[PDB]
């Protein structure tokens, strides 16, 4: 059974039964989670486990509302989009709960990696290597990360694509096969049909067919053909111009032998190159970059037309910087392999130069050095390919210098290889025990939220919580996770931050216009707040919203609910982040003195995670070598009852001390932050009653209504 | 790590 030969091998039976067993592998090993995850209630909503990703529910919100058959009108509902609509096809056609196909898709879709890697290993007569690169490609740290169980997003199809469009291109180079003609522009429309910032990726791609085309194939039509009928695909035609273009001119290359004159085809590059122009052509890229590599703030280029805003790049989580070594780990599981694939890749390169057409996925996830970890996901497969051609180089090698070595220890020396460098990639998966976006309870919170508000109304929150919100409670947010701009953020970082009477004054304001603003088109939304009531600047407006006397000219037209959860406190200080900046200015307005952290235990002096010594006495902190001491020391017991024990130390001092009985957790605060929104309402509930109505009074979540 | 989420 092992003595036999399986290098040489690259029938179509082997390599189907070789895509079967790594697609097999790829979702088991997914699969592992939800057999863990399965254990804890805390992780299930409706009979199954939750997703897994907060920009999961934008989709899944937009699936629920396909399948329904509406939604509100500015309600920011995905509706349409590629993922809620492949949702929908599959729960109309499937005998599954919804919460397990949104559950499970990523799982199917992401695990298809598995084909293309193997094919294209398989068109340079590797199609073993592939087997190995597709089990390394398929759970490499980093791709798992952002395609595991839960994952329900955009990411699953995200290089499945790119791969099969390289396939294409390499197909192309090596038998001229004519269905490249066909499925290259095909693929990009669906590329972009599901992802449209795949735009920058297919730009590029396509950018460097044309240059290699220009140099190893410059005299076969078939490719400035296909250049042509890819730029179409790349272009805002509507899909029936589109789709015309591409089966016309392919129907007319693949049964006329007369052809297509170079001069019409060079006239057809031309006609092409204008109609991408017209469509905006490269300057989705040049925005992508000014975000991402150049962390621009204004990036929509309104000078004065908008206030100057704190930047969001450096508070999102996927865009954070990453060091050498997780980069090399997010994209090969280990330095170890991550050298070897890069070695790999460079021998793969000169050997086989159609392969240079992968280079933009490569740039793409090396980019992640400088735009954060998010991007390293383009860089997983292309390098499984380059560790494939490693192994193929080095066993090579063993038989260029005459080693000695059976079929049957070739083979297990090649087994076990795969299997000790796989390893890191598994247990990474083991150890990476994920949770759900929200906690079973917050679910039933914001569900009966749906059933207590309309459709129609708003709750301010983070962005952070908009999709989840949305898709629990079907309400409209101010921010979510695709509008969460610092132009955006600012109200409802004023409202979480600010003290309750002008907290109150800019929910209602703030409300008010983003609804208008669906019908007025507000370049700067609090720009049409300041230049409507007759303010000087963005600092003198919100001054004079701290009036109790304030006139609200703007009727009522929806509820107003604020959602105030527990698991916000810990990110509280960069929430206040974005209204602590003076919009006149950019600059920051105060210093903001903010953690929460858990003791290690008691003896005698309290250590916290953070290394910050609480004292003895309860009476001064230790933070880096530096005592300071404590104004007061409040201690919580009842979040909802607000019962809690307000210890008077020193009025000459200035922070907060404060101690959740019923998280055993401590806080480290300011006086600016002790008298914001949040940690009054929330911590200690004490609310304005005049101001707001508490609708549910939760230890793990407050909801608050405007009246 | 990768969560379209605020960290800090
Ligand atoms: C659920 C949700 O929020 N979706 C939104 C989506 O609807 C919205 O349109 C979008 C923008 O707001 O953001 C939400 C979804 P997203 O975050 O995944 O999209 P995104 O922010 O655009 O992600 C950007 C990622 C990319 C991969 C795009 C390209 C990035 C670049 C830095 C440009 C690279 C330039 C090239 C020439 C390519 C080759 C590389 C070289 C040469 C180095
Ligand atoms: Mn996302
Ligand atoms: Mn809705
Ligand atoms: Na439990």
């Amino acid at each position: 059974e092992l003595q036999q030969n399986f290098t040489d091998n690259n029938s179509i039976k082997y390599t189907a039964i070789l895509i079967l067993i790594a697609f097999a592998f790829s979702v088991l090993a997914r699969l592992y989670w939800v057999a863990w995850a399965s254990e804890f209630y805390e992780f299930f909503f409706n009979d199954q486990l939750m997703i897994t990703t907060n920009d999961g529910y934008a989709f899944a919100e937009g699936a629920r509302d396909m399948i329904a058959g509406f939604h509100q009108p500015n309600d920011l509902s995905y509706f349409g989009s590629s993922l809620s609509t492949l949702t929908y096809w599959l729960y109309s056609i499937l005998p599954f709960s919804f919460e397990s196909i949104i559950l499970y898709m990523s799982t199917f879709f992401a695990s298809l990696i598995v084909v293309p890697i193997i094919l294209i290993a398989r068109e340079y007569k590797l199609t073993t290597y592939g087997f190995i690169a597709a089990l390394l490609g398929s759970i490499a740290n980093s791709y798992y990360n952002r395609t595991m169980s839960g994952y329900y997003d955009t990411d699953m199809l995200v290089l499945v694509l790119p791969m099969l469009i390289l396939l294409t291109f390499i197909r192309l180079t090596i038998n001229k096969d004519i269905f490249t003609l066909l499925l290259s522009p095909v693929f990009i429309m669906i590329y972009l049909w599901w992802y449209p910032s795949s735009y920058s990726l297919n730009f590029a791609m396509i950018g460097l067919f044309g240059l290699y085309t220009l140099v190893f194939h410059r005299k076969e039509k078939i490719f400035y053909l296909t250049i042509a009928l890819m730029i179409i695909a790349l272009s805002m035609l509507a899909w029936q111009y589109k789709l015309a273009l591409i089966v016309l001119l392919f129907a007319i290359f693949a049964f006329k032998e007369e052809k297509i004159n170079f001069y019409m085809i060079w006239a057809l590059i031309f006609i092409s190159i204008l109609i991408l122009h017209l469509s905006g052509g490269l300057d989705p890229v040049l925005y992508q970059l000014k975000f991402y590599v150049f962390k621009a703030s204004d990036v929509q280029n309104l000078k004065d037309a908008a206030f100057m805003y704190f930047n969001v790049n450096e508070t999102i989580m996927e865009v954070n910087t990453i060091d050498p070594e997780v980069f090399m780990q997010r994209i090969s599981s280990s330095v170890l392999v991550f050298i070897l694939s890069f070695i790999g890749f460079i021998l793969l390169l000169k050997d086989h130069k159609s392969m240079l057409l992968a280079l933009p996925m490569l740039a793409l996830g090396f980019m992640a050095l400088r735009a954060g970890l998010r991007f390293t996901i383009y860089a997983v497969p292309v390098m499984a390919l380059g560790f494939g051609y490693f192994l193929y180089a080095f066993f090579n090698f063993l038989e260029k210098k005459q080693i000695k070595l059976s079929l049957r220890n070739k083979n297990i020396l090649l087994i076990l290889i795969a299997f000790f460098s796989i390893s890191p990639a598994l247990m990474h998966i083991y150890y990476y025990k994920s949770s759900t976006v929200f906690t079973s309870y917050e679910a039933s919170i914001l569900n009966d939220l749906k059933n207590k508000a309309q459709r129609e109304d708003y709750v301010v929150a983070w962005w952070d919580y908009g999709y989840p919100i949305r898709y629990y409670s079907d309400v409209k947010t101010l921010i979510d996770g695709g509008k969460h701009l610092g132009k955006d953020n600012f109200f409802s970082s004023f409202v979480l931050s600010k003290e309750q009477i002008p907290a109150a004054n800019m929910a209602r304001l703030s409300v008010e216009y983003t609804e208008k603003s669906f019908k007025e088109n507000y370049p700067d939304v609090l720009k049409a707040m300041v230049k409507d009531y007759q303010k000087t600047s963005a600092k003198d407006f919100l001054e004079s919203l701290n009036d109790p006397n304030f006139k609200i000219d703007t009727p009522k037209t929806r509820d107003v609910y604020i959602y105030m959860p527990y698991r916000m406190l810990r990110i509280m200080p960069v929430v206040a982040q974005f209204a602590n900046t003076n919009p006149d200015n950019g600059e920051q307005e105060k210093s903001l003195f903010f953690s929460q952290a858990n003791p290690l235990d008691q003896d005698g002096s309290i250590t916290l995670d953070n290394g910050v010594e609480i004292s003895n006495d309860y009476r001064s902190l230790k933070i880096e070598g530096n005592s300071i001491p404590l104004k007061a020391f409040v201690d919580i017991e009842s979040i909802t009852n607000g019962k809690f024990y307000y210890n008077e130390i020193d009025s000459k001092a200035q922070i907060y001390l404060l101690y959740l009985r019923e998280y055993k957790s401590y806080v480290i605060l300011d006086e600016s932050l002790y008298n914001s929104s949040y940690i009054q309402m929330f911590l200690l509930n004490q609310y304005d009653q005049d101001l707001f109505e508490q609708i549910t009074n939760d230890t793990r979540a407050k909801i608050y209504r405007l009246k | 790590g990768d969560q379209n989420a605020t960290f800090g």
